[PDB]
């Protein structure tokens, strides 16, 4: 959802606080599909075990 | 394009292509001229 999916463009782009309502959408997902990513391997590793 | 004598008109304007070249954005900073300056796609600091 974020305008750009780089850092370093929303960076040299948008103002500081402009930046961080991009950067905050950027967290959240990236922070969602890491937690999903290890609930995964937590099942994974249940069977595997 | 900023200093031109008169612009078009908004009816029917003229779009000025520019590319190959070298634009310096800090000489707005340097002396100040516009009233209102804002930039929506980027940060108005940014363009240089």
């Amino acid at each position: 959802g974020a305008i750009s999916s780089v850092l370093n463009d929303i960076l040299s782009r948008l103002d500081p606080p402009e930046a961080e309502v991009q950067i905050d959408r950027l967290i959240t997902g990236r922070l969602q599909s890491l937690q999903t990513y290890v609930t995964q391997q937590l099942i994974r590793a249940a069977e595997i075990r | 394009v900023f200093n031109a004598t008169r612009f078009a008109s908004v009816y029917a304007w003229n779009r000025k292509r520019i590319s190959n070249c070298v634009a310096d954005y800090s000489v707005l900073y340097n002396s100040a001229s516009f009233s209102t300056f804002k930039c929506y796609g980027v940060s108005p600091t940014k363009l240089n």
